[PDB]
């Protein structure tokens, strides 16, 4: 009963762990997001892994969950164990507004989950969570925010974020157009509609295939823009005049 | 423990060292070894002694030597997983 | 039950899940399967062959309710069918205690993939070989909801599960449309079974179920002989 | 084609099918055993021979016939001890019906669970299959009689005539040449047939004492197991 | 749960996962702490940053108490993992006796939760390996490491990290009581060695001071870059 | 060898290694020699030491006012049945206000070693009891062995090279049965001194005594009280 | 007695096509009040009310329990919830402690969210649901607003009047009353808005 | 390869190979038969003298599980006391619940079903043990059954187990059961077992004989074996 | 190929167990001594930096005010239970008003020194040196990973053992003193370490019936060794 | 000899007697890749409008 054990906890002899990396390589097929927080509100960006004709877009969502009134989460990876992530998550964020009767501060949120993974890399055997997610949110004490998740329980602030392998060039591209806090809603929104452009190898990002949505502050409200289609398509026009306009350079 | 003392003896008793030291505690440490460790051993301690321009060891070109080989190597190491005969 | 609690469930060198693929080679070849949503209502349709000529087709059913207004038929094996389906009939009435209402389709989708999905991570087990198709008539709209081993699902205007998913998927492109009656419906449901099975197709070798905003109502073998005039 | 682990334990392979179960289906082949169900108009019956090679050993405790309630009886093939804990579960859970829900089990009902458990033991990887296969029939108001199989896969079904064992490629084959050709089905031409049937299949043409005869009618509801008197009767009955 | 020994003892006396874990150690960060006599100084190395983000929440050095504080190697987190129970563990000796928990027992309670927590039913071993400098009563600057094993032991100053062979060859060739005279010169010495290591451009190196009778101050890095203007100064008044 | 691997695989030959194993682990201990009269049980062992300066490992414990075990092999096991054996004497003592009987203290020494000799993840337990005692009727001797299969017998011996203590009894379990304490005991260092190469034999540091007794209660000698008893003895012969 | 610890009353008030509920301001200690700003009437979601009556404890407590399932509801699923839905639910929160109970009395006043349809509804102590059309009432003072709504009730009713009859009924009902006084607050809610008017009641 | 190692596996041709190895580790041990009269049961081992090794009195294979019922164990010695243990246990279970002897058949299930349930998985081996059962009751006549290591229990007049087993049996079927009374039966296992197992590779034999019937008065004891000594004064005149 | 860790061996004795009495022998060395004056000990702390503050390295611990000990290889290990078997003592003076004699002590500790197992994990990697001054004189006891207790008068552990064993037979009678006993351990201990002998090497512990606590500071340790 | 991986090789061939030295080949620093795209640039009409940096 024991030489059908599988053995996905104990270190690899190269050094580091190995069931590990094989999880972070399950991360980087099957996904491409990132967010763009540079001031007055915070985004993300997605990519239909789905986009074929027969399906129904009822949701009124896709891989976004807003998992309270103040934070969602991007999605990338297998998607159902996210959902036992969302569902585990939403429900301790809740609690926490149950204890204390003020909402969740993102951090502590973030290393709520950030253990429940680390307790399943740890010990047993369990097969590790092959889900790496993103966060946007708010606080009381710094605003809008953006975290990347790990499938080892690691995590880390970022001012502009990245989980898919088609995106590490977007990385690149974050750097190369690299702003020091200015995101009046249309620049920050030209430059994901630019990032997505030109990562994504679909030609000229038909806006079906894509996917935007973006938290403001309010007052009262703290309203999270899960926005519709044609603001996309007439933002795609817009770069596309842009990128016309550009290209008068040579 | 007496064999590698011997062994020692025999890899040691004809090249340049200096006499004055001892070869018990270099034997005492090296609980699992070979020969061809003990072999290794001094011929590092020579290469060591290469290092600079020398014609006798010392005790640190063979202490140089054990956690060059042993310590260092101990992640090959050949024998954990022949001891029990896979 | 030993103290092993292992999952057996191990990511690939690349990254991938050998026993979801493997899982969804199983569903791959198991009964046919198509499921058309158009307008008013849901249809549902698998291909139900008898090995011999002995075989009763009064004992063993496809299509099965789950609540009074909700359908669910599978492409796969019937042995985790069974299994899961009672999973899903406890599951709903613990809903209709909580908050004395039907359930709506997508909460069972959610708690079904939830269960499934629970159960892949799971120790020392298999996961299902079974894709499902469920239906209902909830809040006016109707829903089509396909799962799969992998815990996850969709959501279909129309789809196919089984043997020549991909041939019946390209007649569903062609074939289907945005509106329809519930009669069209079930007149381009049995063309797409009558792609893939073989040449006698009776009252028996189909098993056919609908739903209205007025309920779930499952066909009857008259009805089938009914329909199968001028066939598909 | 076979990855890994999947020829010991229940999980899948590359061509996605599990061995364990399709070993299972001759554990049942090790037993040398037929049986054969036949349901007609208000009867169904049960034929099933023995094999007692020894003078030394009874003929009372090699009885396969398992009354398992007052309306429902069984027969058994594959291995023994899978077999009789096997009906231990049915038992129990049938009468554990009569206390939950008060009136008689119908036989559909019995399978179904019977089924699940047998998924139970296939499901997870870390119990062995039960190597048997079981026979059920009953009768039902509204609906006459019932015969059902349940498998060590965990797929119960349930039809008109029905054969497991060893040699039942050839009884089905002659099944189908005998029930699809439009006889009508009396108390003697099911018991007729029922005899007959595993006559042409082994070729022996025997004594009344090898085979036993399992018998429920619309007329008397309890599970009978038939006298070697009256089987000697249908055995010069169908003799010409 | 799991009914297994993960770590079993090799045939030539050892436990593969508690020497192995510490290669995890060896390939991570490099962080160095030394005492003073008045100021203790700690700090990493190789943040090893993207420049252009983010960096509260990449802090390698925290505290468990208003004494006590941190620093680690090795992957963050069990560290992470570590540290919570460290914090609820020093607050619950709080509970108890009146007094400011002491290094030592923190450091004691370290080691204990990794021997124990290698000892057991399967749980994989904390490849991580930390430093817990603070002053306890009557102003005593001590500081301790952690090993894999478990083991606390209470040093002068520190090697771990990637190369930590080179960092303590020139603590050996700098273990100057001189240096330990000025507390500035305990600060830059803690600077020389971080520039005896890796890039030092002033950008990874991330420096925590606490003078005992205060909490820790995150020095702002632009001080750091007047104290490497005056190191090279320094080394240019050595010619 | 990939069936000599776990307690719970039966061999293709039937002969379940692991508890073979335990055997000769048993095998590996100090000789040791138990022999009855009608009226007295006697049970002799031999001690050995790891150095000259340590003391020698003892191997005669005490269990209750009439039963004492003899071991060999490991002492982890011994010492855990061995508070199993006392917690088992003193409960009936406690509640039925009686002494045991050894017979049924032995069935369930029995019982107790086979759980894990049959679950997986468990060793049997290398252990070597020589069991004397009194019930009603008389003195037993029982021996147990790692597979649970505890004899009764009227003289063995298990330990290292113990068979020629047997040949030893063989040619006088005649002569036993009739005899008082003092030549009985020195028959069973008689075995004791040819269970020996011939040059070092039994001088007052290595040999320990338990007798017990109709009106004797249970009681161990060593080296002190066994100079008395190791004086009337011949030499080996040529 | 325990539901006399700390006074209390909840009224709710059907009207034509909008709904009134109003409460009162008192908390103290069975005869020594303490302040006169005590919450007893909670939002969940919007053109939905819930008033809670009775021991204090029960009441903020079964009001953050019901909160929390109430957002892990309209989170688990989209849309905003139908009254009919909150009623089972707070009948299963307070049945859940059916030997332990709670010591409440929930008083439900909402819009339909599809419609303009109103809705109306009480609980008691352990989940006993009832639906009516004009009003249901909570607390000790019970007899004082049974008499003014029985008295006082029209069934088709514009705002206004509603409101007047609603301030009438909780002035008098209250000022008979001697544990539960100190204000009124009323809140008077419709398809397009929300209103919320204090009045002018004896500090007595 | 592989496929011998769990108990829970199956084979590439469908059957169990440690039940076998477990089957045939019982094939080893000492010829033990036993056999029923119409008012008894008579059961008899073989018990081999080495040289000395034990006293006329150890590890008596001849048990007594209840009142009216006793062992007769064949194969791995510990693992039949452990089993008598359980039946012993059953036996009580049944006399505190139901007030009355157990009957056989009930005993031979319960005790069959533990020993099909230890077959069932990998934690724990199969038994090594093959057993007799005997018995008598006024209303119920004599019963003898015989419970291998699968689980597999039924019912006998005569049966054998050892390692002559066939040998053992060739001179059962010889006597008949209903002209017996059990006191000839006594010495006609005697001499028989004197007859089998010659003095090839042991030397020295000794027997012992359960007993049990109507003689008893419904007690199942040892004979009093010393007293008319029976066997070997026909046994002596057995070998020509 | 990774078998059943409670496995025994195709000779007879296990694996793990063995595997630990061969781990011991990495571990610094140590010498106890009994004399009827009082039980001395000794050992080596292996000091490897400059940078690794000396006097912290615990290697002589207290387990009651007369009942010392000394560990080896493994440190955290022995920490476990040098932790536990304080508590028992405790226990013992506690419900019984008297001392707990040592080799109750070590029955105690030698009771679970093999409990490992999976239900109800691995073998403990330590060599122990018990001493102290029960009832019976004073006392030294040595265990080891397999429970194997026994008594030894004057016994020397781990990498050292065969020589210190060796060349302390040849020095050691039944008559011998204390001083004299502490200096013939010192001297075996300066001919198997590997650095020059000071005072920050080594540390003693001694507990005699009149000397009644084991009480060791620094700079005794210098008069001891200026005495070479 | 020159290998990738190492630990899955046989270790009958990494003992001593056969092979003496064992030679790790890191990702090496942020210095010598200047010597790298210095020689690999060394022998090319490098535009000084670059920077290796």
């Amino acid at each position: 009963s024991r030489r059908y054990d599988s053995r996905t906890t104990i270190f690899s002899p190269e050094g580091r762990l190995y069931q590990v990396e094989y999880a972070m390589e399950a991360i980087g097929h099957a996904g491409t997001c990132l967010g763009i927080l540079a001031n007055d509100g915070v985004l993300l960006a997605a990519e239909r892994r789905n986009i074929h004709k027969l399906l129904d877009e009822v949701f009124f969502s896709e891989k976004i969950y807003k998992l309270n009134e103040d934070m969602a989460c991007s999605v990338a990876g297998i998607t159902s164990d996210a959902n036992v992530l969302t569902n585990e998550l939403r429900l301790i964020a809740q609690r926490y507004l149950l204890q204390y009767q003020e909402p969740i501060p993102c951090e502590q949120l973030v290393t709520a989950l950030c253990d429940i993974k680390q307790a399943y890399t740890q010990f047993g055997g369990k097969r590790p969570f092959g889900v790496s997610l993103l966060y946007i949110g708010w606080d009381k004490h710094y605003g809008f925010q953006l975290y990347q998740s790990d499938p080892s329980g690691n995590y880390g602030g970022w001012k502009a974020t990245c989980i898919g392998n088609n995106s590490a060039a977007a990385v690149s591209m974050l750097k190369q157009d690299y702003k020091e806090g200015e995101m009046t809603l249309k620049s920050a929104l030209a430059l994901a509609i630019k990032v997505l452009n030109k990562t994504m190898d679909v030609s000229k990002l038909s806006a079906e295939k894509v996917e935007i949505a973006t938290l403001t502050r309010e007052n009262g409200k703290t309203v999270i823009r899960v926005l519709k289609q044609k603001e996309v398509e007439q933002l795609i026009k817009k770069h596309e005049e842009e990128e016309a306009k550009a290209e008068r350079e040579k | 423990l007496e064999g590698r003392t011997h062994i020692f003896k025999i890899h040691a008793r004809s090249m340049s060292v200096e006499r004055d030291i001892r070869f018990e505690l270099l034997a005492r440490l090296c609980p699992n070894s070979t020969g061809a460790e003990i072999r290794s051993v001094c011929t590092e301690a020579g290469m060591f002694a290469i290092r600079a321009r020398r014609k006798i060891a010392t005790e640190k070109d063979f202490l140089e030597a054990v956690n060059k080989v042993i310590k260092s190597y101990a992640k090959f190491s050949a024998t954990p997983r022949y001891m029990t005969y896979n | 039950e030993r103290g092993y609690s292992f999952s057996l469930t191990t990511f690939s060198p690349s990254g991938k899940l050998v026993q979801i693929e493997y899982a969804l080679a199983a569903v791959a070849g198991g009964a046919p399967s198509v499921g058309i949503k158009a307008a008013n209502g849901v249809v549902l349709a698998t291909e139900k062959k008898q090995k011999s000529i002995l075989y009763d087709e009064r004992s063993v059913h496809k299509v099965e309710p789950i609540t009074k207004h909700i359908g669910l038929v599978y492409s796969g094996m019937g042995p985790d069918y069974r299994v899961l389906v009672h999973r899903a009939r406890k599951l709903a009435q613990q809903y209709y205690l909580v908050y004395q209402e039907p359930i709506p389709t997508a909460q069972l989708v959610q708690r079904v993939a939830s269960v499934m999905q629970e159960y892949t991570q799971s120790g020392g087990v298999r996961p299902f070989g079974v894709s499902l198709l469920i239906c209902g008539w909830n809040e006016g709209r109707p829903y089509l909801f396909q799962s799969d081993p992998s815990g996850a699902y969709f959501a279909w205007k129309a789809t196919a599960m089984g043997k020549n998913y991909v041939n019946g998927k390209t007649f569903l492109e062609k074939r289907y449309n945005e509106d329809l009656e519930l009669e069209d419906a079930i007149h381009t449901a049995i063309l797409t079974l009558k792609e893939s099975f073989e040449g006698q197709m009776t009252e028996d070798n189909i098993e056919v179920g609908i739903c209205n905003e007025a309920g779930f109502r499952r066909l009857t073998p008259t009805e089938v002989k009914d329909y199968l005039a001028a066939i598909a | 084609s076979s990855a890994g682990f999947d020829r010991h334990i229940t999980i899948f392979s590359p061509e996605g099918r599990l061995y364990q179960v399709e070993y299972a289906f001759k554990a049942i082949n090790q037993g040398g055993l037929t049986s054969v169900a036949v349901r007609g108009k208000d009867c169904a019956v049960i034929v099933t021979q023995k094999k007692v090679p020894d003078k030394l050993l009874d003929s009372s405790t090699v009885t396969h016939l398992f009354k398992i309630t007052e309306n429902i009886g069984c027969v058994m093939t594959g291995m023994t001890a899978d077999s009789r804990s096997q009906v231990q579960r049915a038992r129990y859970e049938a009468a554990n019906w009569k206390y939950k829900y008060g009136y008689e089990i119908p036989v559909d009902m019995l399978c179904k669970r019977i089924a699940d458990i047998s998924q139970v033991y296939t499901q997870n990887a870390e119990m062995r299959p039960l190597g048997c296969c079981m026979i059920l029939i009953g009768i039902d108001e509204e609906q006459g009689p019932q015969v059902y199989k349940c498998d060590p896969a965990g797929y119960y079904c349930g039809f008109k005539a029905t054969a497991a064992g060893v040699k039942q490629t050839e009884s089905t084959s002659f099944l189908e040449k005998k029930v699809k050709k439009k006889f009508d089905w009396t108390f003697e031409q099911t018991v007729e047939t029922a005899i007959t049937c595993l006559s042409t299949v082994l070729s022996i043409d025997f004594k009344p004492s090898e085979i036993e005869v399992g018998v429920v009618t619309v007329e008397n509801p309890k599970f009978r197991i038939l006298t070697e008197a009256e089987i000697d009767a249908h055995l010069v009955a169908l003799a010409e | 749960s799991y009914d297994r020994a993960i770590t079993v003892f090799s045939p030539d006396g050892h436990l593969f996962q508690v020497e192995y874990a510490q290669e995890a150690v060896k390939k991570g960060s490099t962080a160095v702490g030394v005492r003073g006599r008045d100021i203790v100084v700690l700090g990493v190395e190789k943040k090893s940053v993207a420049k252009l983000q983010d960096e509260r929440t990449v802090r390698k050095i925290c505290a468990l108490d208003d004494n006590v504080c941190m620093a680690f190697a090795g992957l963050t987190a069990d560290a992470r993992i570590v540290i919570n129970r460290a914090r609820v563990e020093c607050q619950s000796h709080r509970l108890t006796v009146e007094d400011p928990v002491t290094v030592e027992y923190i450091t004691r309670y370290i080691a204990s939760l990794k021997q124990r927590y290698t000892q057991s039913n399967g749980r994989r071993p904390f490849g991580i390996s930390a430093l817990i400098v603070g002053f306890d009563f009557d102003g005593t600057p001590r500081l301790y490491q952690t090993d894999p094993s478990g083991t606390y032991h209470a040093w002068k100053a520190n090697a771990i990290g990637r190369g930590a062979k080179s960092v303590r060859e020139f603590l050996e060739k700098n273990y100057t009581d001189e240096a330990i005279e000025t507390d500035d010169l305990t600060i830059k010495l803690v600077i020389k060695a971080l520039l005896e290591v890796v890039q030092s451009g002033g950008k990874n190196i991330e420096l925590a001071v606490m003078r005992r009778d205060q909490s820790l101050k995150i020095l702002n890095p632009e001080e750091i870059e007047k104290y490497v203007a005056e190191i090279e100064k320094e080394k240019e008044e050595n010619e | 060898n990939q069936y000599d691997n776990d307690v719970t695989v039966w061999s293709p030959q039937g002969r379940i290694h692991q508890i073979e194993y335990a055997m000769e682990a048993v095998k590996q201990g100090s000789a040791t020699v138990g022999l009855k009269s009608k009226t007295h049980a006697v049970l002799v062992a031999l001690k050995r030491a790891q150095s000259e300066l340590a003391a020698h490992q003892k191997k005669i414990l005490h269990v209750d006012n009439h039963i004492g075990i003899s071991i060999a092999g490991l002492t982890a096991d011994a010492r855990l049945l061995c508070n199993f054996m006392r917690q088992e004497c003193l409960d009936s003592r406690f509640v039925f206000d009686r002494p045991l009987p050894v017979s049924r203290l032995v069935s369930l020494i029995g019982s107790k070693t086979q759980i894990p000799t049959q679950r997986y993840g468990r060793r049997p337990y290398g252990v070597g009891l020589l069991i004397a005692g009194y019930d009603d009727m008389g003195p037993h001797i029982f021996q147990t062995c790692p597979s649970a299969n505890y004899f009764d017998c009227r003289a063995m011996s298990i330990g290292a090279r113990s068979q020629s203590a047997r040949t030893y009894l063989e040619r006088h379990m005649s002569e036993f049965m009739e005899c008082n304490l003092n030549e009985l005991v020195k028959h069973g260092l008689r075995a004791l001194r040819e269970t020996l190469p011939a040059e070092q034999d039994l001088t007052t540091k290595n040999v320990s005594i338990g007798i017990v007794g109709k009106d004797l209660e249970f009681t161990i000698y060593d080296d002190d009280d066994v100079s008395p008893f190791l004086e009337g003895l011949e030499e080996r012969p040529q | 007695s325990i539901m006399s610890y700390n006074g209390g009353a909840v009224m709710a008030m059907k009207g034509k096509n909008c709904v009134a509920i109003a409460a009162d301001r008192r908390f103290g200690i069975q005869a020594q009040m303490v302040t006169t700003d005590f919450q007893k009437i909670f939002p969940m979601g919007d053109r939905l009310y819930i008033g809670l009556a009775g021991l204090a404890t029960d009441v903020q407590t079964v009001a953050q329990r019901l909160k929390f399932r109430l957002n892990l509801y309209e989170l688990k699923e989209g849309r905003q919830i139908k009254p009919y839905t909150l009623m089972s639910m707070v009948a299963n929160l307070l049945y859940e402690k059916r030997f332990g109970p709670y010591y409440t009395e929930p008083v439900i006043a909402g819009l339909d969210p599809k419609t303009f349809k109103p809705f109306i509804c009480s609980l008691d102590l352990i989940g006993c649901p009832m639906v009516t059309d004009d009003f249901v009432v909570s607390g000790t003072c019970a007899e004082q607003m049974y008499g003014m709504c029985e008295s006082l009730w029209e069934p088709n009713m514009d705002p206004d009047h509603l409101f007047e009859t609603i301030s009438q009924a909780m002035l008098n009902a209250v000022d008979r009353d001697a544990v539960s006084g100190m204000g009124v607050i009323v809140h008077i809610i419709e398809k397009d808005k929300i209103t919320t008017r204090t009045l002018k009641a004896r500090m007595d | 390869t592989g496929y011998d190692l769990s108990a829970s596996t199956f084979s590439p041709d469908g059957r169990v190979f440690q039940v076998e190895y477990a089957m045939k580790a019982v094939e080893n041990s000492s010829t033990a038969i036993g056999i029923r009269c119409k008012d008894g049961v008579v059961f008899g081992v073989e018990k081999l003298v080495l040289s000395k090794l034990y006293e006329e009195g150890s590890n008596k294979r001849l048990f007594n599980v209840d009142r009216h019922v006793g062992m007769a164990v064949a194969g791995l010695l510990a693992d039949a006391r452990s089993l008598a243990d359980i039946a012993r246990e059953e036996a009580s279970n049944f006399r505190s619940n139901f007030g009355y002897n157990i009957p056989l058949k009930h005993l031979a299930d319960r005790v069959a079903m533990y020993v099909h349930a230890y077959t069932l998985y990998s934690a724990v081996r199969p038994f090594g043990c093959s057993f007799m059962l005997g018995s008598y009751s006024v209303n119920d006549g004599a019963q003898l059954y015989m419970i291998d290591p699968s689980g597999v229990s039924y019912g006998y007049w005569g049966c054998a187990i050892g390692k002559a087993r066939q040998a053992a049996k060739t001179e059962i079927e010889k006597l008949q059961m209903k002209e017996m009374t059990c006191r000839d039966i006594v010495k006609e296992v005697a001499k028989i077992i004197y007859i089998v197992h010659d003095e090839v590779k042991d030397k020295a034999f000794e027997l012992e004989l359960s007993w049990v019937g109507e003689l008893t008065n419904g007690r199942h004891e040892i004979v009093p074996k010393d007293i008319r000594e029976e066997a070997e004064k026909y046994a002596k005149e057995s070998l020509k | 190929y990774d078998r059943g860790v409670n496995t025994f061996s195709p000779e007879g004795r296990l694996f793990q167990v063995e595997y630990a009495i061969e781990a011991i022998k990495l571990g610094s060395t140590a010498i106890g001594i009994q004399t009827s004056e009082g039980v001395c000990l000794a050992v080596e702390k292996r000091i490897t930096s400059p940078l690794m503050e000396p006097s912290s390295i615990e290697k002589i611990v207290e387990i009651d005010a007369h009942i010392g000990c000394a560990m080896s290889g493994l440190i955290a290990d022995a920490k476990t239970l040098i932790d536990k078997a304080r508590v028992e003592t405790q226990n013992h003076w506690f419900t019984y008003n008297e001392t707990m004699t040592v080799e109750s002590v070590t029955q105690a500790v030698s009771n679970l020194a093999l409990q490992f197992g999976e239900e109800d994990s691995r073998p403990f990697g330590v060599a122990l040196l018990f001493g102290g001054v029960d009832e019976k004189g004073p006392q030294l006891f040595h265990m080891d990973p397999s429970g194997t207790f026994v008594q030894c008068d004057a016994r020397a552990i781990g990498s050292a053992s065969e020589g210190a064993q060796s060349s302390l037979q040849e020095v050691y009678h039944k008559s011998m003193t204390l001083k004299e006993a502490i200096k013939s351990s010192l001297i075996i201990l300066k001919q198997v370490m590997e650095e020059k002998l000071n005072a920050t090497n080594i540390e003693l512990a001694t507990v005699q019936p009149g000397q009644n606590f084991h009480m060791f500071t620094k700079e005794e340790l210098e008069e001891v060794i200026k005495d070479i | 000899m020159a290998t990738n991986r190492i630990e899955t090789l046989d270790p009958a061939l990494i003992r001593p007697g056969r092979i003496d030295r064992k030679i790790e080949f890191p990702l090496p620093d942020e210095k010598t890749k200047k010597r790298i795209f210095q020689i690999h640039t060394s022998r090319m009409t490098l535009a000084d409008d670059v920077t290796l940096d």
